[PDB]
């Protein structure tokens, strides 16, 4: 009564319009009485210099603290009283501010976002308050070994480049960044041509466009001649960073090879490969019967508490690899099996496992785009990265093209005899020497 | 399944901002999975 | 009568003279070791004692009084259901491995 | 649009282990012949006229 | 903060072809690996001889 | 573009009592859940923790599929099988691309209707109870909320979602078979589907889902008692919850409490915001300059409910935060309640309810929960109307019921300055 | 602690005091599990300095002369700067139920009575023996209990 292939075609196309100032407006209409609307910006620590690294994160902390039109908690009270939710997030390349609200409140939602993105107060006393909150959050992040090891992995794999920088910035910058630094950062990156107004839910594109024309037209579409921030390529460096701390109970290790970058077609076959190796943690019910050899071995031999493969993408590079948490006596075994599995895929992926990978990736894609928020973000981010919304029907075609041969060739291209970036934190005396890890890549 | 849980299990707060949302407002739910990390809500 | 020859063979084999049951004499490969592990406590403890008693008799180069020899008609397979399942499970895994 | 010598050697002969192995093999055969002949030539030149092979003609025809 | 941790400069040790941080190192990885594997290969032929 | 329809929810109550409900959203993936009244409230003091092990036993061997085939077969199609429990229900849910629903459905049926609970598999699984509990208990809220219920009730709802430690390694196969046979019965179940046609879901239920004794062996009425459990553990932060018995889910008084919860504050609306419109947060802040958090707590069940608030503060400030939060509730109970407040609460509640069902998971859970609690489906339209119908006097009376009701309390952390119920 | 806790009475009597008092007397004789490995040297020094003081001590001897116990106390036990003091135990009332499945249930039910040394304390001591305070005959039927 409807094949999986037909459900793909039934997905409403994403509508894309553009304002005179360069701002893109995109939406996916559904029948939901709620929606998510927000602004995605091509701004992130990758655009920051050693000097103002942390600026973007600082702004995120002030973004909802009051605007010129709605000073102090006024903005907050408006969002709350209509039962909406206002959230934000900053990564190394993108920033986003978005609202979840009743579809009927779309007008007030679009207004509030416009207000936030253009009339943010950045009061001096609030900047001093946030300075302390951020310093506290830095201390909290220090207790998250996962956060720490991923920041280290970036710091070493992209050493000497803007991608080596963390999103939050060094504590000394949090202490010295000034309103001037922030206003400078904002005026330079928050430009209409670098923003996408996205929305998903029970709303029509024309209405969103209407609201966009009304509230974002004044948004600047220019910034000097030497203002236009441009990303330079970020060199990847095979290397290792080890923060030995025997006082911690478990070791965290993250290892990655340089990935292709967002726009590259290879990402699909790489996601299929990562889906084959998969993820795992001590609470999974499959145990010894898990399809992934790594998960299976890990479970029966109790080699780790958890592990996850990942494909972190940036403009023209990325981190393709895995992260695992284990006992100090299991690091070597984990690394051995993990690398063994990468080599197995490069040289012998079988059709049956690649078919399992494809199916997992199909299920991941669809189950992920469930709800207005995930869809809205996919719209915002896709426009910024691909420059278009890639339809599920297209994703299916790209996945369908992947077979054992493609997995072997694509995995060989990125893993086989390539230098990895390695980050370790905790009781890591048993983390293999870099030469051994490197030899394990072939 | 294919999607990994937001937080992987293994066996924070230093400011109010990071504390907001921690207070429980609803009854507990416990989930176990074959392919995904366990979770506890509320 | 195949059964005539069977009872004759059972007694000629002679593990019954050591008070053993046929399953007590099976060569323990990995399937068998798993089946034994799955045995309920009483059957497991019984197997252990019959083997201990047999090894002890063997050591003394003695056998049990004839009235205590395991009888052909009474020897039943206590291991079969567990071992059959262990073998079916392994065969299943191998099929999936071949895919 | 052009790879250097080593980058070319890597892709064709060094990346695969089977090819890397076959490169060393044929490498060894071609190397042995040329090394031995070259080395011998140097030796015989350093010792021109002193070796049996050099004065042998004066006594042969046997 | 762990974010105060920055990898030290290694420019003094880097091969010339990976000195530019605004250029991808993949463009030279084949050459860089080929060299090393030539040495290895030649050492192997010399030892086999 | 124009949405895919939007079709309506199809309902069907079979003769045996089993409810089937499906909504075709024409989505590429399906989601099927079998909801059962088998939550931990149905355990008695002799088999505590049985439903927890049961929740962990979904991949054990069944009469129609070995443990190995369940895991490999579901992973082969990239699917998912999970088990969720609350104190009243258990929900077994599978996810997969729509072409593979027949496969997931057979595994789901085997797991829920044909478990074998083999002695050796059940024994080897017991350690998992310890791992699963330790992970859950790393959350102080889990400790507090479990203790809260144990303090509030004499039985039933007092049971933990997690196996008591003394029971780990002692849950028997006969106990599991017993539990499944007594509660996994047709009149205590609902098969809910999303992205699958109602006809097939119905044919599946008719052909593979019958099991008389329909109503099954439910349990005694939850008896509210009141009391307090204090867990000293020296954490720099004290987590505490204070509640009174409120109202059974489905009753009108329940809505008044939902609105009261949103008048007081039921969670953040703005990232790092100051919760300007949260009555409890603002009251506490106006008296505590220490870091803290507070939230209204609302737990509604089939035959009872718990309402109050939950606080998180530094150990030294526990008593100030708790007392300030409590005094704010007393004032509402005193009649001091703006209509503009109630209106804001209703907006939060109505918007929150709609957002909670916009994803397949939330929707399935909502339909699944209604199917079991009221054996019927109230659409959002009606729920919203029901929220609007709540009067300010109702909210004030809910508050008064809380204030004058015998309290239940649970706290954990360094309790040197955490008050006892009688000091409030 | 594990050795002491093998006795159900120990569990019950410790929980009884924790249920009866808000503080002071509510404290267990056994270290809470979360504190094991965390008791510091400074905590020990301070505990000894605050409570091991002359006014909080009694030196009792059997088969030793009073003169020497006295000389010992005068010369080595003249210590001040304590805390004689301590929060007044505040009776509260409550109940702690520990489910553990033992075939036997151990339970204690009490109410606040009287401070030792008071006349009311003697009434309770007598009441205790009216009710029954332990066996007098091996395997007897406690006829007078
Ligand atoms: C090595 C020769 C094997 C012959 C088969 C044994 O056959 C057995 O022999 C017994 C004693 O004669 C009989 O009592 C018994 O009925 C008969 O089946
Ligand atoms: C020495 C060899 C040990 C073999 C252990 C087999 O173990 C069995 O494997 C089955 C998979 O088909 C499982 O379904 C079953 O629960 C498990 O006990």
């Amino acid at each position: 009564t409807a094949t999986y292939a037909q459900a793909l075609q039934s997905v409403p196309e994403t509508q894309v319009s553009q304002l005179d100032n360069g701002l893109r407006v995109a939406s996916e209409q559904s029948s939901q009485p709620t929606c998510t609307v927000g602004v995605w910006i091509d701004a992130g620590s990758r655009y920051e210099s050693e000097k103002n690294n942390g600026a973007g994160y600082f702004v995120e902390h002030l973004a909802f603290k009051g605007t010129k039109n709605r000073p102090g908690n006024a903005l907050e009270k408006e969002v709350e009283s209509m039962g909406a939710h206002l959230n934000a997030y900053s990564t190394r390349e993108h920033t986003a501010y978005y609202i979840k609200a009743l579809s009927k409140d779309l007008p007030k939602a679009v207004e509030l976002l416009a207000d936030i993105v253009q009339n943010c107060s950045l009061e001096d006393s609030q900047i001093e308050k946030e300075r302390d909150v951020i310093l506290q959050e830095l201390q909290e992040n220090d207790t998250s070994m996962r956060d720490v090891v991923f920041n280290y992995l970036h710091a070493t794999a992209f050493q000497g480049t803007p991608l080596a920088q963390s999103v939050e910035g060094p504590s000394e910058n949090v202490r010295k960044l000034s309103r001037a630094d922030l206003t400078e950062y904002l005026s330079r990156h928050y430009k209409a041509p670098r923003m996408v107004l996205a929305a998903a839910g029970g709303l029509e594109h024309r209405q969103l466009l209407d609201l966009a024309q009304k509230h974002f037209s004044g948004l600047s579409g220019t910034y000097d001649e030497d203002a236009v921030p441009t990303l330079s390529p970020c060199r990847f460096t095979g290397s290792q960073i080890c923060h030995r701390e025997d006082g911690l109970p478990l070791a965290h290790v993250a290892i990655a090879v340089e990935g292709p970058g967002w726009a590259h077609p290879d990402n699909v076959a790489l996601q299929v490969a990562n889906a084959i190796i998969g993820h795992y943690d001590c609470t999974y019910g499959g145990g010894a019967h898990l399809s992934s050899p790594l998960a299976s071995i890990a479970a029966t031999n109790k080699l780790c508490q958890s592990f996850q493969t990942f494909n972190i993408c940036y403009a023209d590079t990325g981190l393709l690899g895995a992260h695992f948490v284990c006992d100090h006596m299991s690091i070597d075994d984990m690394m051995f099996v993990l690398q063994g599995q990468w080599m197995r895929l490069c040289t012998s992926a079988t059709e049956s496992e690649v078919l399992r990978g494809k199916n997992l990736l199909r299920n991941a894609l669809v189950s992920h785009l469930d709800g207005t928020t995930p869809v809205c973000e996919d719209i915002g981010r896709s426009l910024l990265t691909y420059g278009r919304r890639i339809p599920l029907a297209e994703w299916e075609s790209r996945i369908a093209e992947v077979d054992a041969r493609v997995v072997r060739e694509v995995c060989s291209k990125y893993f086989y005899d390539q230098c990895p970036a390695v980050a370790g934190f905790g009781p890591i005396e048993q983390l293999p020497d870099y030469n051994r890890i490197r030899s394990g890549m072939f | 399944a294919a999607v990994p849980a937001t937080s992987e299990s293994p066996v924070s707060v230093l400011c109010r901002e990071s504390l907001r949302g921690q207070a429980a407002g609803r009854p507990l739910v416990a989930s176990v999975s074959l392919n995904v990390p366990a979770s506890v809500r509320y | 009568w195949l059964e005539g020859i069977r009872k004759w063979y059972y007694n000629a084999a002679g593990f019954n003279k050591l008070g053993l049951m046929r399953d007590d004499t099976i060569h323990e490969n990995d399937d068998v070791k798993e089946a034994i592990r799955r045995l309920p406590e009483n059957l497991y403890d019984d197997r252990v004692f019959r083997i201990k008693r047999a090894l002890d008799l063997s050591m003394r180069q003695q056998i049990l009084p004839k009235e205590q020899w395991t009888k052909y008609e009474e020897d039943k397979s206590y291991l079969e259901p567990y071992l059959k399942e262990v073998i079916r499970e392994r065969k299943e895994r191998e099929e999936w491995a071949k895919k | 649009v052009a790879p250097t010598l080593t980058a070319r050697l890597y892709s064709l002969l060094f990346r695969r282990t089977s090819t890397f192995a076959l490169t060393i093999v044929v490498g060894a055969l071609f190397f042995e012949r040329a090394f031995d002949q070259g080395a011998d030539a140097i030796y015989e030149h350093i010792n021109e006229g002193k070796l049996w092979k050099h004065i042998k003609h004066k006594y042969e025809n046997k | 903060s762990h974010t105060d941790i920055k990898v030290p400069d290694f420019s003094d040790y880097r091969r010339p072809e990976v000195l530019d941080s605004t250029k991808s190192s993949k463009e030279s990885s084949e050459a860089r690996k080929g060299f090393s594997y030539l040495v290895t290969a030649t050492t192997t032929v010399g030892v086999a001889y | 573009e124009v949405p895919p329809h939007p079709q309506d929810l199809e309902f069907t109550r079979l003769p045996n009592g089993l409810v089937i409900a499906s909504l075709e959203n024409y989505a590429p993936a399906s989601r099927i859940g079998l909801f059962i009244k088998a939550g931990s409230r149905y355990e008695n003091s002799n088999n505590l923790g049985t439903s927890h092990l049961l929740r962990l036993a979904s991949s054990l061997t069944t009469k129609g599929a070995s443990s190995f085939k369940i895991t490999r077969g579901i992973e082969a199609v990239g699917g998912k099988l999970s088990v969720t429990s609350t104190r009243e229900n258990m929900a077994y849910t599978v996810e997969c691309l729509r072409d593979d629903v027949d496969i997931l459905m057979e595994f789901l049926l085997n797991v829920t209707t044909a478990p074998e609970f083999r002695r050796w598999e059940v024994a080897a699984l017991q350690p998992q109870l310890r791992i699963d509990k330790a992970v859950a208990l790393q959350n102080p809220q889990a400790h507090v909320i479990e203790n809260l219920h144990a303090a509030a009730y004499r039985n039933a709802l007092a049971n933990s979602l997690y196996c008591p430690d003394y029971r780990i390694g002692k849950v028997t196969p006969v106990e599991l078979h017993d539990y499944v046979q007594n509660h996994f019965t047709s009149a205590r179940m609902a098969l809910i589907g999303l992205g699958v046609s109602h006809p097939v879901l119905k044919q599946v239920a008719e052909q593979f889902l019958n099991i008389r004794g329909g109503l099954g062996l439910s349990g005694a009425k939850a008896k509210y008692h009141g009391g307090e459990i204090r867990e000293q553990n020296g954490d720099s932060l004290v987590h505490a919850a204070l509640v009174a018995e409120s109202a059974a889910i489905g009753s009108a008084e329940a809505n008044a409490f939902s609105v009261l919860q949103h008048v007081l504050g039921a969670g953040p609306h703005v990232k790092r915001g100051s919760n300007a419109t949260s009555s409890l947060y603002q009251a506490v802040a106006k008296g505590v300059h220490q870091p803290f958090d507070v939230s209204a707590f609302n737990a509604s069940y089939s035959d009872s409910g718990l309402f109050g608030f939950y606080t998180i503060s530094q150990a030294a400030s526990a008593g100030d935060v708790i007392k300030a939060a409590y005094n704010q509730v007393k004032t509402i109970a005193q009649g001091n309640l703006s209509n503009p407040d109630v209106q804001a609460a209703k907006n939060k509640l109505k918007a929150g309810y709609l957002m909670s069902v916009e994803s397949s998971e939330g929707f399935l859970d909502e339909v699944g929960s209604q199917a079991l609690a009221a054996g019927s489906y109230t659409p959002p339209s009606t729920v919203l109307q029901q929220i609007d119908a709540v009067a300010d006097a109702d909210v004030i009376n809910a508050a008064k019921k809380f204030v004058s009701g015998r309290k239940s309390m649970a706290a954990s952390g360094n309790l040197g300055h955490t008050p006892f119920i009688d000091e409030l």
